[PDB]
């Protein structure tokens, strides 16, 4: 079992 | 040393668990130079911000209603997964404490001397220290360092007692951690 | 790391339901896609699902997500013959590759409705000794075979939409440089039904 | 309504030379790729691209390809030196988010044909076929068929003009185009297309009706020593007017 | 029965320094090595019961790397504000001559995290069986951090562990000794 990544995003430009 | 200016950006995604995976709460907070800028928290349901420097990425990220429910539904598949794959060794992590009890200065009979109880490494840190005279608890006179985090996945406290030991008196520690089903004793005879 | 999906290539009847399966990892899943790609056209994404368990509905489209056992089930029902495209699955892992998998070419057979079986012969606009074979208005059923010899070039079975008076007919072309080939002789290597109508 | 765009449509190289395909992905995406699809294979990840850099690669690329974002809308894939192997449908997308939970959005594909020599290159020999009058009088409608020859490589894309407008309706054309020598492994193709209209659509001598095919060949920078002309990218056509009878 | 699993991720300029780890209730479970591209498991033994794609980590990186460039601008310019660690040095579990140890120091209550970390036996600095921890999170953004040193407990023998952070004028040094 793999443990997971919350994908960051991008900030307002 | 370097005096060059540092900008720093901060990350965290904080799986909060009450009673295993019943109640979940996702954190995902937004830090520039030590200061919380914007948060995500699933009670809430979507992004706020914290400070002004975070009001126009809440406004962003709030308009963008795939991210949104991507994050809605992550208490499931982030939160509640890495509880599944870590629990039998993080969760369910038991490591038995080594217990030594020893005076902190050779003292003679009938004069006062301070008793020191070891208990370390051991996890998870919820443990019990209890002092006994001769069968019967000792409350008073007692002294904790505290609990310290080894950062290794173990901990370590010591628990002393002052006392004035006798002839007969037979001082014992008794520790009561999860990793063990019977307190754990250790004597020390004066 | 391998997605796979069957079959390759699946025929349907215009009116009739029909789904397809795709097999991806049963671990480090992220998300899966459904794309519908059209010939000369752009691969279309239909569906990114992310959710086990969740279905999705994009018009006769519907998607199943099995997360845990590494499948994915693509219905569509009542199919129309505009839904004549490949359909590609992929799988997303932590990253943003997509691992795509074989795809389903779906060909969508239309309904003749009232079919006049014929061969037709037509001349060049330049030349009038230059001819051109055509087998149409057959219903599904009768299928077009290839040409024996070298000399002589036939077609498959295309479908053509006269989207204004709302008809759709099969057409086959035949056409061969050696003059000893005629219209009667030229289709008489496929199954050609029995209504078939020939000029003069 | 925003799209990823590809040109050429079709491409051809001589082998041992260097290819640079160019794509323009939608303005705001934060993530552009590459992905190819061999015929008969599936269509594989070549590499991902974010803020100025290559996020995910193939263990295949880097060896064999490179990438460059000179301005704020290209985005090009440069093949170093072209292999008979690097003959595939070139496609690029681009995702909008950043943290990749997002679809991607495909371009319309370049199909690059890498040849070992360009010798074997033909233009396309375009013909239309007028309307059976047994036709007229039996269904009350018309079929036009257009006929494509003695092209190679399969970079045709037919096209029926009525009145000097583009049309759809009543028309289709072959999916593959069929080999003039099936024996042959760089044998010329032919193609087939079919223009359906109403009898007294065709029966009105006003209405004009052509076929158009765009052909992808070679260009006037590309060397040709042979006595025959330049199979050069053109567009060749066969027109025909309305008969009455 | 209340549990907290942190993602905690960081990037710092000039200094080009990004970290990716993941904790459970304090304790690292592991982190990415940005260099090598790959998982490091705290202890070998998770390695054998879990995964993790380390891509999903760098993706991240290159994000937070972007959204610091932007915050930066934002800010107009304005930069973080040292906060001095507070080094304490501890022992494994309690000295005893000839039987093997662990000396430990804790780096706690800093920011930016960046640290020069020495340990000195009598005076010497000392590299053999040396580890290390990455920078630990706090519930105040702060960072923690945990060096350690194996050794054999001897009279003649004196350790000292050095702690450089731009917080603090002059380097702290905390000695230990057996008594
Ligand atoms: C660490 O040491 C290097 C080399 O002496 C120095 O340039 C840097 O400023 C030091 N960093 C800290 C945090 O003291």
């Amino acid at each position: 079992r793999f443990y997971k990544t919350l994908r960051a995003e991008q900030a307002s430009q | 040393g370097d005096t060059r200016p540092r900008f720093l950006w901060q990350l965290k995604f904080e799986c909060h668990f009450f009673n295993g995976t019943e109640r979940v709460r996702l954190l995902e907070r937004c830090i520039y130079n030590q200061e919380e800028s914007v948060r995500f928290d699933s009670d809430v349901g979507e992004y706020r911000a914290v400070t002004e420097l975070g009001r126009p990425d809440a406004e962003y990220w709030n308009s963008q209603k795939d991210l949104l429910e991507q994050r809605r539904a992550a208490v499931d598949t982030y939160c509640r997964h890495n509880y599944g794959v870590g629990e039998s060794f993080t969760v369910q992590r038991r490591v038995e404490p080594k217990v030594t009890v020893y005076p902190s200065k050779t003292q003679p009979l009938q004069h006062h001397n301070l008793l020191v109880c070891s208990v370390s490494g051991f996890y998870p840190g919820s443990i019990e220290v209890r002092w006994f005279r001769n069968g019967q608890e000792e409350k008073a006179g007692v002294v904790s360092t505290g609990l310290i985090q080894n950062g290794d996945w173990t901990f370590q406290t010591l628990v002393m007692l002052e006392t004035v030991p006798r002839s007969g008196e037979v001082y014992t520690c008794q520790v009561e951690h999860p990793s063990v089903t019977s307190p754990l004793t250790v004597e020390w005879r004066a | 790391l391998n997605v796979e999906q069957s079959p390759q290539s699946l025929h349907v009847q215009e009116g009739d339901s029909t789904n397809f399966t795709c097999s991806f990892p049963s671990s480090n899943f992220y998300a899966l896609h459904w794309y519908r790609w059209e010939t000369a056209k752009s691969p279309e994404a239909l569906f990114v699902m992310t959710l086990n368990g969740d279905e999705k509905k994009k018009g006769r489209i519907s998607a199943t997500l099995n997360t845990k056992e590494g499948y994915s089930y693509l219905y569509i029902k009542g199919s129309q013959p505009e839904d004549s495209a490949t359909y590609l699955c992929a799988f997303k892992a932590a990253g943003n590759k997509l691992t795509f998998g074989g795809g389903t070419r779906v060909l969508v057979k239309p309904n003749i409705q009232n079919p006049d079986p014929a061969v037709y012969q037509l001349r060049d606009s330049k030349s009038s000794d230059k001819s051109v074979c055509l087998f149409t208005d057959f219903d599904s059923q009768t299928n077009v075979s290839q040409s024996k010899d070298s000399d002589v070039y036939i077609t498959d079975k295309c479908v053509l939409d006269m989207r204004s008076m709302d008809f759709k007919s099969n057409s086959a072309v035949a056409w061969s440089n050696k003059s000893d080939f005629a219209c009667a002789n030229a289709f008489n290597n496929s199954i050609i039904p029995e209504d078939t109508f020939f000029p003069s | 309504e925003p799209e990823v765009t590809q040109t050429p449509s079709h491409q051809v190289t001589q082998m041992g030379q260097e290819v640079i395909l160019r794509c323009v992905p939608i303005s705001n995406h934060l993530y552009f790729y590459w992905y190819r699809q061999i015929l008969g294979q599936k269509v594989e990840f070549l590499v991902s691209f974010y803020n100025n850099e290559i996020s995910e690669k193939s263990e295949i690329f880097d060896d064999q390809f490179s990438v460059e974002r000179p301005d704020g809308s290209n985005f090009t894939l440069k093949i170093r030196s072209t292999k008979l192997e690097d003959s595939a449908m070139y496609f690029c997308a681009s995702s909008r988010l950043a943290g990749g939970m997002d679809e991607q959005f495909f371009g319309p594909g370049t199909r690059l044909t890498v040849l070992e020599d360009l010798k074997n290159v033909f233009p396309p020999e375009v013909a239309v076929f007028e309307p059976s009058e047994a036709e007229i009088s039996h269904t009350q409608k018309a079929t036009l068929v257009c006929l494509a020859t003695g092209f190679y490589p399969d970079h045709v894309e037919l096209s029926w003009w009525v009145n000097g407008k583009e049309v759809h309706s009543g028309v289709c054309t072959d999916p593959q185009p069929l080999k003039e020598q099936p024996a042959l492994n760089d044998s010329r193709y032919a193609l087939s297309s079919r223009l359906r209209v109403s009898a007294t659509f065709w029966q009105n001598p006003r209405n004009h009706f052509r076929c158009q095919v765009q052909f992808y060949g070679l260009s006037e920078n590309d060397e040709w020593t042979q006595d025959r002309a330049k199979p050069v990218t053109q567009i060749v056509s066969a027109e025909a007017w309305g008969r009455a009878d | 029965e209340e549990h907290v699993i942190i993602q905690a991720e960081f990037y710092l300029n000039p200094d080009q320094s990004g970290e990716f780890m993941f904790d459970f209730d304090g304790d690292e479970i592991f982190h990415v090595d940005m260099a090598k591209k790959e998982t490091v498991w705290r202890l070998e033994e998770f390695g054998r019961f879990a995964s993790f794609e380390a891509q999903g980590a760098l993706a991240n990186i290159a994000v937070d790397k972007a959204n610091l460039e932007i915050m930066t601008k934002r800010s107009n310019y304005t930069p973080i504000t040292n906060v001095p660690p507070e080094v304490t040095v501890l022992t494994n579990s309690p000295v005893e001559l000839r039987e093997p140890n662990v000396l430990i120091c804790f780096i706690d209550k800093f920011t930016p995290p960046v640290v020069n970390v020495t340990w000195l036996r009598n005076g010497k600095p000392v590299t053999t069986g040396v580890s290390e921890t990455v920078f630990l999170p706090r519930e105040d953004h702060l960072f923690r951090k945990f060096h350690y040193l194996p050794f054999l407990p001897s009279t003649e023998d004196v350790y000292d562990c050095r702690v450089e952070h731009w917080g603090l004028d002059e380097p702290l040094l905390k000695h230990w000794e057996f008594d």
